[PDB]
């Protein structure tokens, strides 16, 4: 039943007492349920060391990751030039679901296509639907670029990208010098961060590989920033931002920033801004590289110093504040500009939050997750807060990155009781934060259903989470938010504080029981 | 828009192709085909035969734990994209929401993910010892590689006492979500179905039925549900939407299957008939309208006391459905929808819009079959807009010309159209609202259509200045 | 008892047993309380209908009040001058409260003196105040202006401010050249807005009144811009931003963004930027004066009218879509600067957000409250949102106002089940928020204590509060958010679909109960 | 630093002010050897006023009353919440301590009175709040100055309802701070509450009877002072201010003994009921293990041997509990030194818990203590520390840019001075949100806290790498 001026969605529609008895004989007859106590039994098993312990053993099955594939990170890549269409050579369901992936996370459109090889494919390749695919593409979409990744059926069946496309230009399908760079992404190597190395690389290569005799390393002088796999809005525009007021010429290679964010103003723009083919050609002439998220740009790294000759400067993700004034030092040395008052005074500002803060975070455990450039810069904000990064968690780390970490956690006597996770997953996490429970989770929005687990076993078990990091589906534009550089360390630190004192609110919220400490100032 | 004006501009958008893609685009534009692989390059907004098989009809089956079997992807794009909707304590007894995935690696594509399915399965059981059976997914690379999940299943649901079902519902099969759905009721057909045929344990009545193809978006199954039980019938089971194994064992049991999604469940229901004599029939409880229709027509088939019960419904609920029409109608009235969406909804929801005073000018599907489309004919006005697979290039042209004042469509779409100007629903997932079915969805359904329709936001887009 | 490695802070220290029994003995044995059972009879009964008429016909007391008092407001506008040193005239106490009030929502050093009054001064007047006052101010602290305000003390006993600094000056207390504006400031009078009202006002008069004789409107080619009573810091910086865009030569009158923000770099700075002497006597010279906040500007607006000879813009608080463009359009005007294409891609972008948003934000309830400009832009954005401003609360509104405020409502569908209240305090919003149940209330900390008293009632009654407004302390930094402008709207928008979201979360993380709707996307 | 050093330190500094000032200030101002005076204007005084001790302090944490600040809406307003004297209750039913009831002075009540608005206020104050178990009228400044007469319509409106209204006149021009206020307060109380039950032999009193007098419960330092006392066999039958109840302050004359611990703020009514009802009354000190173990003995002492004994048995207990605290911060805090600044109380009291985490006062001082304070402070401080009484702004800044302290504790308009320059700085009122800091285990917060703030990671980035 509805009323006509109160009408009730899924929640609490079924809360209504003729549907709560009808799900309870749909149950009881026909769905066979174990009971209750039985249920209960082994949700308190789950819960403890015991279980954690056998969790921990699994060698072959995954529950849960913290990480995708490779294509979805060479799309986010490939979306970052001018006027680019992604291509995913295979078939066609990765496409739309990687579309539909960061059409979730972003609320924006997400143009890829695909060259939608089937079963007749697999015995004889795919060399024909790269040359209509190519050409057709072309034609209805006109991008003055396509940038060719590939799905696992592609890999396996062995089709050599670089042929087809040297065939599908031999044989007309699309002009000789169309922009057609490629890279091979293998869902089965790495992950989606591996997958925008390996784009980003092939892009560069495409580009600069002959004609490589004109270069004069500083000629143009100019540092490229190479962002890496990046899902916030607010981090593409801060080191532009940064770069800009201390008079830096840059040239951020890859932006996808104005295409993931474009007016709703009558017209959907398929594309919009973008690194432009010029500023990838002219990018050798650059003084040196910038790699903010040197974790997941080794093959990147390697191209740029083994083939543009740059010294590429070893900085960590500028996340917090040590890594932020590293970055800009750094920035200053190559370029001759020196760190401009207003930097110097928004650091100021950042650490008089640090000092306004510093009671509430004192101390205040965390379990984590993402990315191994994310997860670190983040545990290093953590210990700088006075925080006790308990579980870090990064399940397309490396062992080179789990000793980087540890190096970095040896040096706080916050990083004390943290212990790092490499090829571990969320259902792993949910173990650690059941035996080792932290006050919060920063994660992404699978981390709802850790917290809800939680909350189950009683209110006084409940992790809340914190949303930082990608995906994060069900909130609204936090994808426009900053995580580097000191804007972005103040966005996190009043994102955490402010946790904190909500939470405690809720637990001094209770009439003539908590609230004697439910304060109006804090 | 006139007739002679729509086959001109199906021509003048067709005008961008190359002629092999050209020649082909022609013949998927009120005739038509339908069911033919996407043409390469074009921005297809199909999914494959795995989201056919575990995204829809295996992944609600709440009891199972189903494995993406395969690289880490899929199963991941894939976690709790739809909303089929279960009771149950997920973790423990209901497993819905989370991604199961053998997560291949290099040495499992090279050397096979046999042993490692078998190592998996084990590790499932340790772990999660309430599960009722598992069922296996794959991904492209399974068949590609010449694994054997058949004996992987075979043998440990042997050695297990329990259900193992492989299903070969790879992405390069088939043409889109639509063989998946196949595979995935013949996979139920040789591995569930049949397990409790030498059983005569379960007490059946006249008045069993079974919801067939109803997986529970928003909770439109139990929306479903309820009126046919206060018309008297016993749903034994709801097929893939807070359904479990046991129901869909019991399946057998029942008088009538109610076959709401013909697309996805026809194979299994044409079977059931086959092997069992059970009847199946076609329904729609989308509006009032049809929700009317349908429950006579499955009333029809029994007796008189379904048919008294029926008509007390529907008096139960008049008032409702008819205080929804008063409030919503005038603000809907003559408001011109265009539709894209699976293999169902395109045509299904027609009559709901139409309860409301709005005309569909424009549907198509994804991956209907030309049955598909004999029954969408009867529904759409005449000179309306059919698209079969429609490209992204070719909605975006149809839209600017036919200018439909609301859109119904999936989530690739979504941002598209709202930046144009156009109201935007998605008629996949509601938009996080629903249910849709029945009177009580029709209510929702009503409100939703207006809030977005009507809201202050669509006055706003072009700047005062300009 | 505390365990050394799990300390515990009074919460939850006293909820340990031995604690525990000790505070019911205590009850029982001396504090002759009232049984439970009579409370909980009470509590209900102030939920009620019946005890809300009668809240509702209170005439001589006044419970929770969401204003201050006059030179609260004066203070903040002379630390937007220029190493201005604020001082108010009269009792020291005021200075205290003053000082600390802003210290608790800015986190930062608020300077300000007294002449210290007592009892003696009460009879005799506080000239000798004045003149000591005066000279130690401008030698120990060492401002090249003091700008002079006054406590109710200093109002009742009728103290010639004009007088006394005349005589100060006279017999050489500080030099004749020194800037001492000043502003008679009554506690008893309007509230703290009219303080800044009567302050600013004071200022402009004291560097223009007696100069006019050479000042042509339009010479500088400036707009002026008054903020007034401002608390946001992104607010102050907001605007410059947008006029600096569209390349619109400003004089923002009142700035302490600066001295509100210092950096914590080892030193601490007493004062920082502001509006220069200089401005403010160029200020007639300006092509028109634009006021943010015109309901409590109204003094100052008659003497720039009268006395600047500025057309003053019939301009609203640049709040929400249709008032930011309003106020850029004038600026347009006024400037013949043309409205750049950055503001027109953000005004899409706040557009888009509304698009994303609306089906979460569509016929929410609101309870609102604050200033008589905050609250009427947050009403028109919530209108633009779709949104049901149901209790709009504003103890300091005017009839006029009200009257404005109603015609808004009734130009909107969404207008329809509001009432717009003057006069009227946060004791009786209560009640309103118990008997007409909205969804959220939007209002400053104070607001805690009414959520605290609708979650006592039952949780499907608890009403949520959303930090948006003056004073803020329970939570870290919200000082720093923006509420004007493109910016400000996005920033309201965002707040407000989490919110709804989070809340959504809680209610839908029971599990097997109301997890069946714990949607990953949203 | 030295001696002659502290004394050149205060010439440089008063070589700022003009004559008048310098000759003033430089009374104000010593150095140690082991009050009360007009601020000058426009120098900054951190002080508060009357009201502030009235209401702020002294009625206001009295849970079961409702209190008014009468006069216009500035007062009550910053007031309202600003203080955390802690209390059980339902608010708004049967406690009203963190609401602000006001009389909203416009201006037809200064020009022609707010005395018929304070009867009909007291009357709708009684129909919406029919728990409350009597009303204060807090005068705020204009009260005095206009001529009401707050007490005939207290006296009025009490007998005519039968209530026990109380007329305060603390206005904020009356005093140098909210010193008077506290003795204002007192006297309040006395004439209109504390007689109440003088007559009433009903009290079943026990000679184990006492009253915490003068803790104001900030953050619940009178629960953690109460719960020790009651383990020693006393009985608390009331706490004066903090968590109170009126009717627990209308049975402290039935009581064996007066314990005082802020001397400042309520030393008067201790005296009072000295001379009126005989009961003895004596000071003490519940900062710190060292502090909180002499005071519990000589509390015990004023008793019979039961309980010594029982003393001595909660003594051994808590011993392993703050033996254990300092083994965990006492290697973190030693030698540190500290500056404080507070009101009236703990400038003294709080040096003694400081030094059972090894760390050094160099430097105290009080807003508003008279000369029995600064007698009972010297006992207290090194010799050549530095004493600053009324301190301003500038003085306090100057002072701490030449000691350079290691840790500064003091109020909220001091704080982000001090940590704009690099010096940690802890909250020595509101126990910056955190407390409690009395009894035993209160000392394991207040060491938690030194430490947390004087050690954090954040005192070392304040500086650019770059400058
Ligand atoms: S199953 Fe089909 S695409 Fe019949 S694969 Fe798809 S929950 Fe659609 S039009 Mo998403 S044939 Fe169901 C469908 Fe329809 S996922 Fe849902 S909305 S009624
Ligand atoms: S009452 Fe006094 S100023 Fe003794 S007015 Fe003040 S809660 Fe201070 S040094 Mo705030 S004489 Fe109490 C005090 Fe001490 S408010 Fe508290 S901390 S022990
Ligand atoms: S069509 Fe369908 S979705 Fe595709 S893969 Fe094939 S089944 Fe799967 Fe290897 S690349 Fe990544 S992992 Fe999967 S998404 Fe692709
Ligand atoms: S010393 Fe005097 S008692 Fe003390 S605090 Fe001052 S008023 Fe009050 Fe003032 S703050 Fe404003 S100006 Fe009139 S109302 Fe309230
Ligand atoms: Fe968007
Ligand atoms: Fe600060």
């Amino acid at each position: 039943s509805q009323q006509v001026d109160k009408i009730k969605a899924s929640y609490p529609l079924f809360l209504d007492q003729d549907y709560k008895d009808m799900l309870a004989k749909k149950r009881d007859g026909f769905e066979e349920k174990y009971p209750q106590d039985k249920i209960d039994e082994v949700f308190q098993w789950t819960t403890t060391k015991e279980y954690q312990e056998l969790n921990f053993q699994r060698e072959a099955l995954t529950v849960n990751p913290a990480k995708a594939c490779q294509p979805l990170g060479a799309v986010l890549c490939a979306l970052g030039f001018e006027k680019t269409m992604p291509y995913v050579h295979g078939s066609q369901g990765c496409v739309a679901y990687f579309r539909s992936y960061f059409n979730r996370h972003f609320r924006e459109p997400v143009s890829c296509v695909s060259d939608s090889m089937t079963e007749d494919a697999a015995v004889f390749g795919g060399q024909q639907n790269m040359k209509d695919g190519l050409q057709n593409c072309k034609a209805t979409y006109k991008p003055d670029m396509i940038a060719v990744s590939t799905t696992c059926m592609a890999e396996v069946i062995g089709d050599d990208l670089n042929a087809f496309i040297n065939n599908s230009k031999k044989e007309g399908f699309i002009p000789d010098e169309f922009p057609v760079p490629f890279a091979h992404t293998p869902s089965f190597v790495g992950s989606h961060v591996t997958g925008w190395d390996n784009m980003f690389e092939g892009i560069a290569r495409y580009f600069t590989l002959k004609s490589m005799d004109d270069k004069v390393v500083g000629s143009n002088k100019k540092i490229n920033i190479v962002p890496g796999f990046e899902t916030y809005l607010g981090n593409f525009r801060v080191i532009k931002r940064m770069l800009s007021e201390m008079g830096v010429g840059y040239s951020l290679l890859s932006d996808p920033e104005e295409v993931l964010d474009t007016p709703a103003d009558g017209q959907f723009r398929m594309y919009a801004g973008g690194t432009t083919q010029e500023e990838m050609k002219d990018a050798p002439n650059a003084l040196n590289t910038v790699l903010l998220q040197p974790w997941h740009l080794e093959k990147t790294k390697k191209f740029v110093e083994g083939t543009w000759k740059h010294e590429v400067p070893k900085l960590n993700i500028p996340m917090g504040l040590d890594w932020t004034d590293e970055f800009l030092m750094k920035v200053s040395e190559i370029s001759g500009q020196p760190i401009p008052a207003s930097l110097t005074k928004e650091r100021g500002r950042l650490v008089d939050m640090m000092t306004d803060s510093h009671t509430w975070l004192h101390g205040k455990r965390f379990a984590l997750w993402g990315d191994p450039d994310f997860v670190m810069g983040l545990v290093k904000f953590l210990l700088e807060l006075g925080c006790e990064p308990v579980h870090i968690l990064c399940h397309n780390g490396n062992k080179r990155w789990k000793k980087a970490v540890d190096a970095i956690l040896a040096a706080s006597p916050y990083g004390k009781n943290a212990t790092v996770y490499i090829g571990k997953d969320l259902w792993h996490l949910r173990s650690l934060v059941f035996t080792d429970k932290p006050d919060f989770m920063i994660g992404n929005s699978y981390g709802k259903f850790i917290q809800r687990d939680t909350l189950h076993k009683g209110k006084e078990f409940e992790v809340p989470l914190i949303r930082i990091g990608f995906p994060i589906f069900d909130r609204h534009h936090l994808h426009r938010s900053t995580t580097l550089g000191y804007e972005g360390a103040m966005q996190i630190l009043t994102t955490l504080v402010n946790s904190i004192l909500e939470r405690l609110d809720e637990e001094t919220r209770g009439m003539q029981a908590t609230d004697y400490n439910h304060d109006l100032v804090r | 828009m006139s007739r002679e004006e729509v086959e001109s501009l199906i021509q003048e958008v067709l005008e961008v192709y190359p002629e092999k893609a050209r020649k082909d685009r022609n013949k998927h534009l009120n005739c038509i085909i339908s069911n033919k692989k996407s043409q390469p390059g074009l921005m297809t907004i199909r999914g494959c035969a795995y989201a056919g098989s575990k995204g829809v009809v295996w992944g609600p089956i709440k009891d199972m734990i189903h494995i993406s079997h395969g690289p880490v992807g899929c199963g991941q794009y894939s976690r709790a994209g739809r909303r089929n909707y279960y009771i149950g304590t997920t973790g423990v007894n209901a497993f819905v929401t989370m991604n199961f995935t053998s997560d291949f690696q290099e040495k499992d594509i090279v050397f096979g993910g046999d042993k490692k399915l078998a190592k998996l399965i084990d590790e499932v059981e340790t772990l999660f010892p309430l599960n009722k059976g598992i069922s296996v997914q794959s991904e492209c690379p399974i068949g590609l590689i010449g694994d054997d999940i058949e004996s992987v299943s075979k043998v440990k649901g042997a050695e297990l006492s329990k259900t193992i079902v492989p299903v070969r519902c790879e992405g390069f099969r088939g043409v889109s979500q639509s063989l998946g759905h196949h595979i995935a009721n013949d996979a139920v057909r040789d591995w569930v179905l049949g397990k409790r045929d030498e059983d005569t344990t379960f007490a059946s009545t006249p008045y069993d039925v079974a919801i067939i193809g109803d997986y529970n978006i928003g909770g439109d199954a139990w929306s479903s549900r309820i009126l046919l039980e206060e018309m008297g019938l016993r749903c034994v089971a709801q097929w893939s939407g807070d359904g479990s194994i046991s129901e869909i064992e019991l399946t057998p049991k029942v008088k009538l299957n109610l076959v709401h999604c013909y697309r996805s469940m026809n194979y299994i229901s044409r079977h059931m008939e086959e092997k069992y004599g059970i009847p199946w029939m076609e329904y729609n409880f989308f509006g009032p309208t049809k929700t009317i229709e349908s429950l006579r027509a499955i009333a029809a088939k029994f007796d008189e006391s379904i048919q008294k019960k029926c008509e007390e419904v529907i008096a139960k609920y008049k008032p409702e459905w008819e205080a929804v029409v008063a409030k919503y109608r005038p603000r809907l009235e003559g408001k011109r929808v265009m539709l894209y969406i699976g293999g169902l909804r395109p045509r299904h929801v027609i009559g709901a819009y139409e309860d409301l005073g709005m005309e569909v000018v424009g549907t198509g599907y994804e991956f209907a079959h030309n049955d598909d489309y004999d029954r969408t004919m009867k529904e759409m006005g005449d000179s309306t807009l059919l698209y079969d697979d429609v490209t992204g290039y070719e909605f975006e042209e149809f839209v600017k010309r036919i200018k439909p004042d609301l859109i119904g469509s999936g989530i690739k779409e979504k941002f598209i159209f709202q930046k144009m100007g156009i109201p935007f629903r998605e008629m996949h997932s509601w938009d996080y609202s629903g249910p849709y079915h029945g009177f009580d969805g029709f209510a929702i359904f009503a409100r939703d259509m207006d809030m977005t329709l009507n809201n202050p936001c669509w006055k706003k887009l072009q700047a005062p200045w300009e």
